[PDB]
């Protein structure tokens, strides 16, 4: 269905920084976030694949001014199996 | 032939964007299209088998998810690629003339001049068919795509004079060195106008 | 489509000639058969894009029209022009094998012998064709002209061995080196006779 | 046209031997056939002229009668000769995707794996598809012989993802430089299972 | 049981991504997710042996241009006890 | 009455693949195998002479692939006493 | 039925060792062994063609360490007329 | 089930002598013997792996001097397949 936007960021902080301001500028929904442990924590986006790759390159660029940031990633289709099987917020 | 039309209904979303990809084989051909449709939702057009043995590629969708789609099949393809085109926004007089080889059996009494011109690939027939009407009001008439002739594609326009010579100044820059030959027919007579080729 | 008969009706002028343009570039088999129009009044029979890009133009009136609007179209051409004819005098059992290529599905009771040859240009097969049966009692049988076998065209005679061996040297003769193969049969198989492409 | 049947009928002899030949004419093709059934009495299934302007003969007899004709042709034919190919058995899935290229449209729900391999010869992908139908239990769902691919012939095999590896291993042992390219397709998307060429 | 593959990478997007490139470019059946602290968390995947050599083989390519790939393993037929006493899906 | 082919090979898989080769490779009918101990067993087709001296011609050639073969040989039309007294599947 | 696999080994412990390696490194069964006499025994396992392609190219590289391995090989799909003459655990 | 090992000894006395070492120098179970022809025969003996282990070593040492040790194996859990479907004492 809709698409996958990741952040990963190493602490809490930048985590929030990042996830603001991909709600703030573009049309995507923040539903939740990822703790691994050891520092690492995922904010998570869904849209259509026009929107949350306009909004990674605002929150990368957010989130590389008050921490370190593992992976952005974006996924434009996530698999029906990884969508039911991993907390990615589209599970039925 | 319902997926080919220039609008959809109000229940489907509008799908402008056009990716095309002319492949020389057909394994990493359809490995290609598999890929293209597994990054993106792109509305797949047609997948079809072309003279000297080539591979055309089709997809409608929205702009993104063509781009998606490209990246990936242009990533897949990389050798057996040869010509790729992606459109934003595909002109309306196109969407008709891709699958179906058209030709046409009469013009109007106030046309005035044709231009015919041919392209060794496809996608360069293609990108400059929709370069070309974006750029100067002519109408297209008829269109082969590489079945039948071998790979080659060609396609004539008609109009006014001056829209046609407009149009010829585009096409033999936006091709480049895939244009065959293109000729400016200022005046076709009467046994031949409206039906070039039977 | 009454125009590919060998009499033309009561109301209509004797149109004897027959033109033969082949040509590599599409757009410019249009350009040709536009200018040749325009000079002599030549009735103009077909101008059809085929395998291997190639496009052929057909022309047919009187010898002298026919012959104006050639060499208008010998002058137009260079130098995309790969084969070129000029045919005065057509002779009658070949009118109907230049629209589609028509297999022979039967023969006669006494077909002696069948003789096969190709060419690699279409006009070679046309001029050697025209040259064979009106020196041999020899029947046109089939005839596939560049349509979906890329370029090369071929043609079968049957009739006595003796004239068909002798159509084998009037071809051989009249062709040069255009000729690929021909072949000859002295006996043709009964499990084979007239069923020939299948 | 019944004789591309697997199996002949009640009244019938049991056919099992086939023989390709692909000829780089057609003249040689006409004479290479006919020889073939001067020496021994094979039913001839096609002789057909197609793209790339090649002849394509398939023959279908008892064992020896094949061998026999095809010995009689190999040593008739040189030198135009392109690729030959003489199966004492065929397997009981080939015979109907001979005639025309038959595309499949609807798999079957657990339907797992495709694999999409061309072959630039005609007879490499023949005995291609027959060495690896008898080596895995994969099912044969398209295929396309020479005809408007200028020359070249694909076919794709589905089954299970480890029987068309197999599959995959044996078609890579037939063909060895006939190959064009091959593609492992493991679970191809929703939109492409059975429409897949369209 | 069945046939076992499992990626483990250094970060929950490159987890999430070698799900996504295990269940598109072959037919497992991904049964959840291992997490063990300081980061490393690890997708688990299972069925036939053919399909899950295959399965890892692609998110091994998919999880080293996002994440860093701890270990990529297959194991073709585990041992009943194995699945008795581990989180891997296959409780009978 | 039909026609006889033969592989002998040491080793029973070599005999296996031939016997799986010759029933492939043409249309005959395995009939069964002997084993004369000392590891040399023997596989048996039963058809028309033209088909067994093309399935045999590819047993062999499948056979000394995977093991060692002693002896090919096709009977073209054996004796009634011969398929009455050596047990080669046509026994009355 | 499924794929077939055997292991030739002058030796009876060879087979043993050679049929435990093959069962435990793949979902196989094992129908058995077959005795041709002079030592030459074959453990015969079947099962699906990449499971039993990786099970015998295990037990011989398990099997070779002690004894004499004659004939590995592996039949991906064996005709029917295959198992209806000659032992191989899917004769119906 | 339990685990295995065994002496396969060209020769009878061979394997006697190496029985007797056996299931004097541990507490073994010796289930007896396999032949399969030209004089190899294998000695079975099934116990716990810690006298199985240094049984079938102190065996050999005992009846390399009599006869020529072809094989000597131990199995410290052989799998279900193997004791139920090939005769290695204890078949369910």
């Amino acid at each position: 269905a809709d698409a996958l936007g990741m952040i990963e960021v190493r602490g809490f902080v930048g985590m929030v920084e990042a996830a603001d301001a991909m709600v703030k500028a573009a049309k995507v929904e923040l539903i939740g976030y990822e703790k691994t442990g050891g520092g690492y924590v995922t904010a998570v986006v869904r849209g259509d694949v026009a929107a949350v790759k306009a909004a990674t390159e605002a929150g990368q660029r957010a989130a590389e001014r008050v921490g370190e940031v593992v992976a952005v990633h974006v996924i434009p289709r996530p698999h029906v199996n990884v969508d039911a099987a991993l907390p990615l917020g589209r599970t039925p | 032939p319902e997926r080919f039309d220039a609008t959809p209904p109000a229940g489907e979303p509008d799908r402008p964007a056009l990716g095309v990809l002319e492949l020389t084989s057909i394994a990493r051909g359809i490995t290609v299209a598999d890929a293209a449709l597994k990054r993106a939702p792109s509305l797949l057009l047609m997948s079809r088998p072309v003279s000297s043995g080539k591979h055309l590629l089709m997809m409608r969708g929205q702009v993104a998810e063509v781009e998606e789609s490209m990246i990936a099949a242009r990533e897949i393809a990389g050798g057996a690629l040869l010509d790729e085109l992606e459109l934003p926004y595909a002109h309306e007089q196109l969407w008709r003339f891709l699958d179906a080889p058209v030709v046409a059996d009469a013009w109007e009494e106030d046309t005035e001049s044709v231009i015919i011109v041919e392209t060794a690939t496809v996608c360069a027939a293609i990108d400059s068919a929709d370069a070309a009407l974006k750029t100067a009001p002519v109408v297209l008439r008829d269109m082969r795509l590489a079945i039948g002739i071998a790979g080659k594609a060609f396609f004539t326009l008609t109009g006014e004079l001056a829209d046609v010579e407009a149009a010829a100044e585009v096409v033999r820059e936006r091709c480049g060195a895939r244009l065959l030959e293109l000729a400016c027919i200022a005046r076709p007579v009467d046994e031949l106008r409206g039906r070039l080729f039977f």
